[PDB]
């Protein structure tokens, strides 16, 4: 699988809006082209993608 | 004859004054509250 490294993040805006009102951006570099899964370790914050 | 100067020449706050109907214009006094609701199509995402 593709492996990331040297990734880091920003949250340009956030709101409590019930319907994915928070938006975030992650910079990265990775070892190849491919498809990559994402998940949140914190149950208090659900991720749409 | 004895008329003096009309308010167009003498009035405070640098205003202009006119008739039909009688109006004062451009009094430089106080402030003007404004609200504007521009369409959401004018924006572009900060992530772009």
């Amino acid at each position: 699988a593709p492996s990331l490294t040297d990734m880091s993040c920003e949250v340009p805006a956030c709101t409590h809006s019930s319907d994915f009102g928070g938006v975030a951006i992650i910079k990265y570099a990775a070892s190849k082209k491919g498809k990559c899964a994402v998940h949140s370790m914190t149950n208090a914050v659900t991720i749409r993608e | 004859k004895e008329r003096g100067a009309s308010l167009q020449h003498t009035a405070p706050f640098g205003c202009q004054i006119a008739t039909n109907p009688v109006r004062a214009m451009n009094c430089a006094v106080g402030n003007m509250p404004i609200s504007i609701d521009i369409p959401d199509a004018a924006f572009t995402r900060v992530v772009d």
